[PDB]
């Protein structure tokens, strides 16, 4: 008998998991085809309103686009968007390795062997690789040329995978150069990313300064020399007395005349008030009306209309002032410094350009590329590249990439597996088979032989050599140290806790219940 | 127009289905007075007392004059608690973008046109934490708190052509929504 | 020391339905001066109890914030009932209607 709805239905036997397993390996299926530096992007297509197209090669936002059926995909799709909010890299890595964990558990299952039991297995085996990963970390930041070089080495890790390959060499330092703007304040939001279509991607520059996408008054000079910014957030328009209430109820028409007057003559001695404070430039964060905008003209100062927060907080950082709303006391804190305020065009449009800063704590990233979809890859790649430079900055820790901390940690889950006994074994061998699985798929994408490769990185790396993994530009098997594909200690930490704990969850389900769609 | 009523006295009938007492309400049921019949006029003394008594009920419904000044720290009593059946036309506002300007002084010219619906007025910013600024212009109605039509946009709203059309649209509902565009439409 | 706060960093205004005439260009001038200072009254109170931060559960607007700024006094605005219940149950203190 039947009990549940028209359209519930309960999948509670193998069928619950073969749907879970066929799902997941979906997703790591249509993500695998973009890891390594030679993965491949795609191109995204919605069959709905507005046929947004969009060209990406990050896992993350590929996994978040497409619309999901199968609650595994759903799953995989969430530890994905949460780890690039975590770490915004290893996105693709981690859903990969899940996949490939899922794999090898359908493959242990088929062996009749209690899904607890491989939960226990691979508990014990990531305990290990943790240990391993750690035991294996390379720290820097005490010194400062070597850890420049490292914050080099993980941005060029970083952004060899992405379209900016292309022009890699060009890219990396300038990522660098960013976050050695932020001072080691994690903020993210400082670093301005304007794309502007037309010309090479190899045009793309780090200012020497600040661009806001503004527009200057009518009245107001176009230039200055010596700049003192004053930046606010008060009204200038209309400016109601916030009395709720008050209204002129008055008996002839001298009387609202004169109030009128009164206004205009209120608003004046706000402008004079501003002035007070020895000023020839002011940022406002909402719009100036006319009569503001009239008298900043007269006075012969420059004013900016319509800076939104974002503006108005990377103005203050990178000049230094305050966010100031009233103007009673102008000896309280100070304004700004720069050196020129010129209006620059860039491809059809003008800017105002903020040269000569008092503080580089924050600077924009012109983006130009010759097609929306590249301007949109780009930022979103150079996105992950910021992110994982400032986590490194964060946490100087760093780990060997090219697949040799996988190598080295699966190795450690391997001899691990060898001295422990019953059917524990053979779950901590499938999960080093599925972390082994990640290198196989990077030289796949390549295009090498990945079974002679992968071979060659186990030999040296049960050897002793622990720092040997893939060389890429020629195909061969490298030393990580001499060659420099670094990585960031904490990426791949997360990518490996937050793979292995989708994968014990997904696991460890063995009937699905899905009630009646809306 | 009232030039029709001097030009002659032949106008019998042109686009006029029903023509009775039963629909002249006050201002035109007391210009005909002469030409009411006698034997009917005890229906009609019933059907006006019934509906200026239906009106003196109205009375202690329809008296709000205008606009007044909530704010956020008084939208729950005023949006949950403001009555029964009452319709509340909250509407979220910024000072300095024109086109909610426009639409601020059109309901205020609504308020003492119709009285019967006291909408009330809030600043965008001090009514709902981190609205953003795309969405300066904010109207949604309701009554009794469950939000009905709560269209989001700055330029898709269109406040050029708002008047009338978008007047019965925000004061017309209960029902069908696409009700009132085809009266005035843009064309 | 926190200072546990109900009411808006805003200018009051009674719940009764109320219409402050303004009549001459000296009342206009007069509500211009009770405006600035009732914001400057209401910093100063706030200053005035040794407070190093301050928590007001309907939020305010920018000619507050600089005065909470500029006299070296953080706070956070728009806090939820609930959350100023347990801030002040455990940080001790009491929930203030009026400043
Ligand atoms: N130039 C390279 N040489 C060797 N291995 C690389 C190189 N670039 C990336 N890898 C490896 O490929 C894996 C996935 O890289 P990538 O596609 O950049 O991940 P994501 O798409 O999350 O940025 C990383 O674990 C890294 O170790
Ligand atoms: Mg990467």
């Amino acid at each position: 008998v039947n009990i549940f709805k028209a359209g519930a239905d309960e999948e509670r036997a193998e069928t619950a998991r073969l749907t879970s397993f066929i799902g997941a390996i979906a997703i790591g299926d249509l993500v695998k085809s973009t890891l390594g530096p030679k993965g491949m992007d795609k191109i995204l297509l919605s069959s709905g309103r507005d046929a947004s197209l969009m060209v990406t090669n990050d896992g993350a936002t590929i996994l978040k686009n497409i619309g999901v059926d199968n609650p595994a995909a759903k799953v995989l799709v969430d530890m994905s968007r949460v780890q690039d909010d975590e770490v915004g890299d290893g996105t693709t890595s981690v859903t990969v390795l899940a996949a490939e964990l899922l794999r090898e558990a359908e493959s242990l299952i088929a062996k009749k062997i209690h899904p607890q039991t491989i939960i226990a297995g691979w508990r014990e085996a990531t305990k290990a690789a943790r240990e391993a990963l750690l035991s294996s970390a390379v720290d820097h930041g005490s010194d400062e040329v070597k850890f420049r070089q490292d914050l080099m080495n993980i941005a060029g890790t970083t952004l060899s995978s992405k379209l900016l390959t292309h022009h890699k060499d060009h890219f990396t330092k300038l990522a660098v150069e960013a976050v050695l703007r932020l001072k080691g304040s994690g903020n993210l939001e400082a670093i301005h990313i304007i794309k502007k279509l037309g010309g090479s991607l190899a045009d793309s520059y780090l200012d020497e300064g600040f661009l806001l996408d503004k527009k200057i008054g009518v009245n107001q000079p176009k230039r200055i020399e010596n700049a003192k910014i004053l930046i606010a957030n008060t009204g200038m328009d209309t400016d109601k007395i916030k009395i709720f209430g008050s209204r002129v109820r008055v008996d002839s028409t001298a009387k609202v005349a004169e109030i009128e007057h009164a206004e205009k003559e209120k608003m004046k001695e706000k402008v004079e008030r501003i002035l007070k404070h020895g000023i020839n430039c002011f940022i406002n964060r909402q719009l100036i009306y006319n009569y503001p905008e009239q008298l900043f003209g007269a006075a012969g100062v420059m004013a900016i209309e319509h800076a939104d927060f974002a503006g108005v907080e990377r103005l203050a950082l990178v000049t230094g002032g305050e966010i100031a709303s009233t103007f009673d006391h102008p000896e309280l804190v100070k304004l700004g410094s720069c050196k020129l305020i010129e209006e620059v065009m860039i491809g059809e449009d003008k800017l105002i350009h903020f040269s000569g800063v008092a503080l580089g704590e924050a600077c924009t990233i012109v983006l130009r590329g010759a097609t929306q979809q590249i301007l949109d890859e780009a930022e979103r790649s150079l996105h992950d590249a910021l992110c994982v430079l400032a986590q490194t900055v964060k946490d100087s820790r760093t780990v060997y990439g090219g697949g040799c901390s996988e190598m080295l940690m699966a190795h450690a889950v391997t001899q691990l597996a060898n001295r422990t006994p019953g059917k524990e074994a053979v779950a901590m061998e499938s999960y080093a088979k599925a972390l082994r699985m990640l290198p196989t798929i990077i030289a796949d994408n390549a295009g090498y032989d990945s079974a002679d490769l992968v071979a060659q990185l186990r030999a040296a790396h049960s050897e002793g050599n622990t720092t040997a993994g893939l060389d890429m530009r020629e195909g061969t098997i490298g030393d990580m140290a001499i060659l420099g594909i670094t990585e960031s200690f904490q990426v791949k930490r997360q990518v490996l806790l937050s793979a292995a704990e989708a994968a014990e969850v997904i696991l460890r389900v063995d009937n699905i219940i899905k009630a009646a769609p809306r | 127009e009232l030039e029709e009523e001097a030009e002659e006295e032949q106008r019998i009938l042109q686009q006029s289905v029903v023509k009775t007492y039963e629909d002249m309400t006050l201002e035109e049921l007391e210009d005909h007075e002469d030409e009411f019949n006698e034997e009917d006029e005890r229906a009609i003394e019933m059907y006006r007392r019934r509906r200026l008594a239906e009106w003196k009920a109205t009375k202690l419904k329809n008296k709000f004059g205008e606009v007044l000044e909530i704010s956020g720290k008084d939208y729950v009593q005023e949006v949950t608690k403001a009555g029964e059946g009452l319709w509340v036309i909250l509407h979220l506002y910024k000072q300095g973008i024109p086109l909610c300007a426009l639409i601020n002084q059109h309901l205020s010219g609504l308020a003492r046109k119709f009285p019967d619906v006291k909408f009330i007025k809030a600043i965008s910013t001090t009514c709902i934490p981190n609205y953003p600024d795309r969405n300066l212009p904010t109207i949604f109605v309701y009554l009794e708190g469950d939000i009905k039509a709560q269209f989001i946009g700055p330029l898709v709203f269109g406040g050029m052509n708002l008047t009338r059309d978008e007047l019965e649209w925000k004061l017309s509902e209960s029902g069908a929504i696409m009700t009132d565009l085809e009266e005035n439409p843009k064309k | 020391k926190i200072a546990i706060l109900t009411c808006p960093f805003e200018p009051p205004k009674p719940k009764t339905k109320h219409k402050l005439d303004v009549t001459s260009v000296e009342d206009y001038k007069a509500l211009q001066k009770y405006e600035k200072e009732k914001f400057e009254e209401m910093i100063q109170q706030i200053k005035e109890t040794g407070a190093n931060l301050a928590i007001c559960q309907w939020g305010f607007d920018d000619e507050a914030n600089h005065l909470l700024l500029q006299n070296n006094l953080p706070a956070v605005r728009w806090v939820g009932g609930p959350e100023i219940e347990l801030i002040a149950i455990a940080t001790g203190g009491r929930i203030v209607p009026r400043f």
